[PDB]
């Protein structure tokens, strides 16, 4: 599993050159857009492996609003994918409500593990 | 490989026993037989087949065992010791015309002619191809082929030489029941009668089947009903979420 | 247990009714009604 | 472990869900199995062809020209072609 | 507690049947697991039935089995079940490791699993392979000296370990009889190694097609997945009862109706079709030592997998790239599969070569690669 | 407490006990189908066990009869088990003649155990932990089993021993110098 | 006579099969052609017309299968 | 946690060998239980290798097992231990069952524990006289026969059921095919049982020569009565080996190197000598269904 | 061999039985002299 750190890493290093941005970026919205998670009622942090200490550790300390609702969008996606329907357009998630919410715990998280291990290696 | 050394893909004819719930026309099954003990015994084996197989499929018990008294099969030795031979029984597998490989390899030019009592599941046609075969040869071997000394060309034959060589022809048979005993039928008859030997479980085989799809159908569309019944409360449940 | 009762029901209704249609279906081709003609 | 049994499923602190839900004996079973088994059938169809079609096509394309190529050789004008290999 | 709890069989079966927390949007592709287990009965039942009948001296295996075939009242009927049993058992096992691959399956928590499902495999392939083996048809004794032959590349013990594998110098009589007894046999090592990936599921339970946690809204077994299962299973008895009582030689080769001979070889070996995009690979690598090796890497390379899948998110559901990368390898394993039964020809030596270098380029290239690129995709197209 | 979703659509129009009644009869119809799937498949394995075709074709076979010397206890492998065909003289119908409806455990005579002194059959399986008797070691002059010492009489009645019942008699029918099972 | 060879030689006549057939002899004469050159023993690749009567012999038989039966 | 315990797989082999808290005072009788597990290895292995050579057929099962012991390169060593080690099965299971009869190990917290015991017992039976019955000798023949003609007398289905068992109309083929079949099966039912055995034992704990609540004082089983274990288990091999290699016959009967003959009973029919006593309680009751 | 006789000895004492060999390929039965592989023979035919 690519650990988030360098996932963001790889972003900003292509985020940060014009070419590259502008290249990738409208691959990037339409990729999430034909990803379908969307119209299942999941922002795409919800998608996140969660089995794993780090990501545990995240999910743990999310704020007690943000815990509900991700525990909503995750019951609603679970029906969806149940009942083998869809959400409607007008329901779906919409782009600008993919928030990244849970990347800066994760993040803390990541930065937490490396520092333990950079330590455990002085 | 070429499409010679393949051999000529057999056609599929409709046979009578091809569809899902059709037996084999046991009147073939007994016509076939009268055409394998006319023309193919004087070569091939067929031992797989007892006598008793042919009780209430082509023949009542009485002429079956009829034809197992004619032939004489080995018996063990007289008290003395000395070879003793019996009237052969239903009991009995039906004898081949030669006594091992060896012997029938020396009777047709080293070729062997191999035991039907498999061969309709052991070539890649199945019946339509001993039909094939046996009405393949045409009178005129396509120009250019040169076959090797004793060998005869059949197209449906994978490399397009066989050692075996038109055998039927029409009127070769008086079939007992006064069927006209053209060369096609008779291929028809034989190749009814070799499936059988090599599928004698076919009509039973079919008719559990018939029984089988019957009754796992009517289960299968029950456990349908019976799983979107006891899902319909998950499939009809409704969420909400409401906080401050 | 009557689940075992109902078996033989079962069990035999479906029995019944495919040997009675098999032979329907067939009877040109099976041995029983052929055999007249080779006796 | 990262599920345990009923009392913990492992899941976070869930709050504020109301899960509402009617007895299977008053509910219609297959209500638009008819219906949906045809439309949503169809619509999942078409949301998901493409991805077994274009790799379906190209394999498929591949194994085509192989066939072709192969049932070409073994002819009587394919005899050159198949020496010089 | 309720006697389904209180007692301690009855306990492991409520653990593993009744009140397992199964997740709610679980397809029909979960039901398979059930499925294999069906087979994997059917197998060792029919089995049973089979070794009742079945003599194993080389002189006796193919009559024995005829005998079976002609004689026994319903042998026939277990003979076909046997042998398109294991057919659909592979059928099923290939769909239960393509759910496995198309979902997240293997990843972090289940990696055990997915190792005991490695190695199920593995061991499946060497029991049906020994199985047929048994029949002693031409295609059966011609398969196993091929496999015989080729495991000789070893590259010093190769020499030696054959023999002990003959029995002999040659495919005969010990051969046959210690594959009657190893397939009779590692059956029930198969059945130990199910009930270890039954437990190394229960440890952390079964994914999803969304791939999310499924622990905020789990269902019981018995009302649920239970129907589902019966619907899954009557539907494979009535496909294997399609295949069992109509057109039951479909799946195999005629050849393997003709006495095994040593003295003639068939025009062409092939395995039975389940078994056929491996051989097609071990073709594909000129080296005998290098093919043997090839072709086990071709199961082995599952087990990394789960490493060089590099997805911070499970499964391929929600994932474009992936979903087309998935696709055109398990169309690229049915070609491997076609290619095994084809002759090595012009065309098809070179088109195996491709198939299975992108065979091995899926798991150690295209998987880490594409992971990793709609890694970068997903986070770019969010912010 | 708070609104509930309208479910009147998802309403089944049956009664309280209509529902319920029809989909246990379809839970119960699809157990039964089930049980009667599972029934003709364990029959149709079971049947296996049975006797093959082989073993019902090789049973039935006729022995070589003819003339033997009178008194001279023959063997043969009907079915298995041997068979003493005897061809007792005339002395031992006569001693047969004497009729015994006591001190034996099912008495009998050559009226039903034999259809004439010049051929006699008899299975050779004892009674109790059925054993092939020795031809000239019984109590009684018959057989005798020599596992208990049970004497089997030269009518095939049981005489001594722990026998549970007479020397069986085989279903084989007599001919002109010919055995017809 | 049979069924099969009148059925054989309508089908053989149809216009789907008149093709393969005229091909089938242009082949045969073709052939005879090389083998009347004496060093025609010689020719490592001596021709021969099999591929043209399996295309005559297929194209048949997709005609007679289905009707052959129908006349015994 | 440690990796013995984080584990699943693991962690079952600790909670049953490493950590299982044996009581404290337990005897040498209590390793019995072990020396049966090994005991089921053996049998298995050495069967898996029989079988690699046994031919079932009736006409070559005993020149096949004289075959295993004149030319196999170890065959008379694996033909010995499979019928020693059973032999030595039965010895212990007969002592296993002693133990538990005189300390009340089958009282109330193990009663179902004691069940699987007796089914084991019986199934173990089964298994061992089926497998006598392949080496087809004069003796493996007529205990078959003398079985199935006593199972004749079931009242109204005994006259089916038999022909069923043989397969035919007496001991033939078809009998020594299916019972090879079926010993060489039931083995792993048996292993399964044992499981299940395994599991009784381990909800409530094995009892104390004592037989008082051994939980004041319970010791772990890896430094402890794993070593004890040891002890019987050489024991065990030490005595198997003066069996196996010196007098390996002694235990079987002379008559059963005789091939089968239906046409001449033995002398005497006895059964291996571990289930001498069962024959002779059927043979004590006159009725053969009574007995 | 190795027990009581060596090879040649055991070979030689072969030699001089004869056993009954495939037939020749015409068809007539065919004798050959033992060798080391055969095994002893009884000296009668059948237990008759
Ligand atoms: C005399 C010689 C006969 C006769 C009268 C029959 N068969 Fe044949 N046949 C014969 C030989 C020596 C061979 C071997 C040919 C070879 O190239 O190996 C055959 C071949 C067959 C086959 C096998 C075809 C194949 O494997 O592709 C079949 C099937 C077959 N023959 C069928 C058959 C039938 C139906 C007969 C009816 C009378 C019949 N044979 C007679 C020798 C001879
Ligand atoms: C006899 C053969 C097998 C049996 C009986 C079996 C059993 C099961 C069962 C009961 C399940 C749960 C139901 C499901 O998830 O579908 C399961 C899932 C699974 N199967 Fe198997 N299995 C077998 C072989 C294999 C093999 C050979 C593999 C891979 C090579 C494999 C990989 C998996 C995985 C990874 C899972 C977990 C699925 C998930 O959690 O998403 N299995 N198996
Ligand atoms: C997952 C487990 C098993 C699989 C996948 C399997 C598969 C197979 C296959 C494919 C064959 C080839 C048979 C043919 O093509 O005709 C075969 C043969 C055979 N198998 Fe199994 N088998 C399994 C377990 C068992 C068990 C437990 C037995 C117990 C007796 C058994 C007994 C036999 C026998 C006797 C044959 C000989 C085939 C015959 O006589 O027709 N198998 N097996
Ligand atoms: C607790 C389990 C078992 C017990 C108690 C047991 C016991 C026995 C005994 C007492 C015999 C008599 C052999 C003789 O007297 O020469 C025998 C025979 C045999 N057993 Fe086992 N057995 C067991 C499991 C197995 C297994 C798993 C196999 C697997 C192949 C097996 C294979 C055989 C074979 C092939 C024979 C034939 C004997 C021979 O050829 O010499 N047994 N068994
Ligand atoms: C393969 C055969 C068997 C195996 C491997 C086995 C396994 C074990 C083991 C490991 C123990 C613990 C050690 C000991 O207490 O000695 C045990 C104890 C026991 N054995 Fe078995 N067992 C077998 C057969 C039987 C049978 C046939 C019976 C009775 C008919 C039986 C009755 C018991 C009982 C009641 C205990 C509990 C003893 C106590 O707690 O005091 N076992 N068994
Ligand atoms: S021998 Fe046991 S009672 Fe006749």
């Amino acid at each position: 599993v690519q650990s988030m750190t360098s996932v963001v890493k790889a972003a900003n290093f292509i985020l940060a050159r014009p070419t590259l941005s502008k290249i990738i970026t409208p691959l990037a919205q339409k990729f999430t857009a034909y990803a379908g998670y969307r119209e299942m009622g999941l922002k795409f942090n919800d998608l996140l492996l969660e089995e794993t200490p780090i990501m545990q550790t995240a999910i743990k300390r999310l704020p007690s609003e943000l815990n509900y609702s991700r525990n909503f969008r995750i019951l609603t996606a679970h029906q969806l994918a149940l009942s083998h329907q869809l959400l409607p357009a007008e329901k779906a998630v919409k782009p600008e409500e993919d928030d990244n919410y849970l990347i800066p715990y994760i993040l803390e998280a990541e930065k937490e593990a490396f520092e333990k291990a950079e330590l455990d290696n002085i | 490989m070429t499409a010679a050394e393949h051999g000529l893909h057999p056609p599929a004819y409709n046979w009578p026993h091809n569809g899902m719930f059709e037996t084999f026309d046991h009147a073939s099954i007994r016509r076939g037989f009268q055409v394998y003990r006319e023309v193919c015994a004087a070569c091939h084996s067929l031992d797989r087949i007892a006598w008793r197989n042919l009780v209430g499929v082509s023949h009542t018990t009485s002429e079956a065992k009829a034809m197992a008294e004619e032939l004489e099969y080995d018996d063990e030795p007289d008290d003395e010791g000395k070879p003793r031979k019996r009237p052969g029984k239903l009991a009995d597998y039906i004898p081949g015309p030669y006594e091992n490989e060896q012997a029938a390899r020396a009777a047709n030019q080293g070729a062997y002619p191999p035991d039907l009592s498999l061969i309709v599941k052991a070539r890649h046609g199945g019946s339509d191809y001993i039909f094939s075969l046996l009405t393949g040869y045409p009178d005129e071997p396509p120009a250019g082929v040169v076959l090797p000394e004793g060998s005869n060309y059949n197209p449906y034959f994978p490399g397009g030489a066989i050692a075996m060589g038109r055998v039927l022809f029409d009127d070769l048979v008086e079939y007992e029941d006064g069927t006209p005993a053209t060369t096609s039928q008779m291929a028809k008859d034989v190749s009814t009668f070799l499936n059988w030997a090599s599928e004698p479980e076919h009509d039973d085989r079919k008719k559990w089947g018939l029984k089988a799809l019957v009754v796992l159908s009517s289960l299968y569309l029950l456990s349908i009903w019976v799983k979107r019944f006891k899902w319909t409360p998950i499939k009809n449940r409704k969420f909400r979420f409401d906080p401050p | 247990a009557t689940i075992f009762g109902g078996a033989f029901a079962f069990q035999g209704f479906f029995d019944v009714a495919v040997n009675k249609w098999w032979e329907e279906h067939n009877k040109a081709k099976l041995w029983k009604n052929v055999k007249g003609k080779f006796l | 472990t990262y599920m345990g049994w009923w009392g913990s499923l492992g899941s976070p602190k869930q709050k504020y869900i109301t899960q509402y839900t009617i007895s299977p004996y008053a509910a219609k079973p297959l209500k638009g199995a008819a219906y949906n088994a045809v439309f949503n059938t169809f619509r999942r169809t078409k949301n998901q062809f493409l991805y077994v079609a274009i790799p379906f096509v190209v394999v498929w394309s591949i194994w085509t020209r192989a066939r072709d190529y192969n049932e070409y050789l073994y002819t009587k004008e394919g005899r050159e072609e198949l020496e010089r290999v | 507690m309720p006697t389904r709890k209180s007692n301690t069989y009855l306990s492991l079966v409520n653990s593993y049947l009744i009140d397992s927390p199964q997740p709610s949007s679980i397809n029909y592709w979960w039901n398979l697991g059930s499925l294999l287990g069906l087979c994997l009965v059917i197998q060792i039942a029919s089995g049973v039935f089979l070794a009742m009948h079945y003599s194993s001296n080389i002189e006796l295996a193919f009559d024995s089995v005829e005998h079976i075939m002609r004689d026994v009242n319903a042998g026939w009927l277990i003979r076909y079940i046997h042998a398109n049993g294991a057919s659909f058992f592979f059928i099923c096992m290939y769909l239960h490791i393509g759910k496995a691959l198309y979902y997240g399956s293997y990843k972090q928590p289940r990696v055990m699993l997915w190792v005991i499902g490695v190695v199920i495999f593995i061991l499946t392939m060497a029991i049906a392979f020994m199985g047929y083996c048994l029949v002693y048809g031409q295609m059966s004794h011609w398969g196993a000296t091929v496999i015989t032959n080729l495991l000789s590349a070893i590259p010093f013990i190769g020499n030696d370990i054959v023999p002990f594998i003959w029995g002999g110098f040659s495919v005969s009589n010990p051969t046959i009889q210690r594959f009657f007894a190893l397939h009779f046999l590692l059956p029930f090592i198969l059945a130990a190694l199910v009930c270890m990936h039954l437990m190394a599921l229960h440890v952390h339970g079964s994914s999803n097609p969304v791939g999310i946690t499924g622990n905020i809204d789990r269902l019981p077994m018995h009302p649920y997945f239970i129907f589902k299962d019966l619907i899954t299973v009557f539907v494979f008895l009535l496909i294997f009862s399609l295949f069992v009582f109509y057109s039951p030689n479909t799946l195999g080769h005629p050849d393997n109706y003709i006495p095994g001979n040593p003295m003639v070889t068939p025009p062409s070996i092939v395995p039975e079709w389940y078994l056929l995009p491996f051989y097609a690979i071990l073709r594909s690598i000129p080296d005998k030592l290098g093919g043997v090796i090839a072709m086990f890497g071709a199961i082995l390379i599952l087990l990394s997998l789960p490493y060089t899948d590099r997805s911070i998110i499970r499964g391929n559901s929600f994932k474009v790239l992936s979903k087309l990368a998935f696709y055109l390898f398990v169309f690229n394993f049915i070609l491997l599969g076609n290619l095994g039964q084809l002759h090595v020809e012009v065309p098809y030596i070179q088109l195996g070569q491709f198939a299975t270098a992108y065979y091995f380029a899926h798991y150690i290239i295209v998987v880490p690669v594409i992971s990793t690129l709609e890694n970068i995709l997903y986070y770019i197209g969010t912010q | 407490n708070y609104q509930q979703p309208d479910y009147s659509s998802y309403l089944n129009n049956k009664s309280g006990q209509g529902s319920r009644n029809f989909t246990y009869f379809m839970v119960g119809s699809m157990g039964l189908l089930s049980a009667a799937g599972a029934k003709s498949t364990v029959e149709a394995f079971l049947s296996s066990f049975a006797a093959s075709a082989d073993v019902l074709a090789m049973a039935k076979v006729e022995v070589k009869l003819g003339a033997i010397p009178e008194g001279k206890n023959v063997i043969i492998k009907w079915q298995g088990k041997p068979v003493f065909i005897r061809h007792r003289t005339a002395d031992e119908i006569e001693e047969a003649n004497q009729v015994d409806i006591k001190t034996l455990r099912d008495p009998q005579n050559d009226a039903d155990r034999v259809k004439k002194p010049e051929w006699l059959i008899m299975l050779g399986i004892c009674t109790h932990l059925g054993c092939v008797p020795i031809g000239e070691a019984g109590d009684f002059g018959g057989w005798f089993c020599p596992c208990h010492g049970s004497h089997y009489d030269i009518s095939g009645r049981i005489r001594k021993g722990p026998a549970p019942l007479n020397l069986e008699i085989p279903e084989y029918d007599f001919t002109d110098d010919e055995t017809l099972l | 006579a049979d069924p099969l060879d009148t059925l054989r030689e309508e089908c053989t006549k149809t216009a789907a099969c008149k093709p393969f057939d005229h091909h089938f002899h242009e082949c045969i004469e073709r052939v005879t052609k090389e083998q009347e050159e004496p060093d025609y023993e010689h020719k490592h690749y001596k021709e021969d017309c099999i591929e043209e009567f399996f295309h005559l012999q297929h194209c048949v038989n997709d005609c007679v299968a289905p009707r052959l039966f129908n006349r015994l």
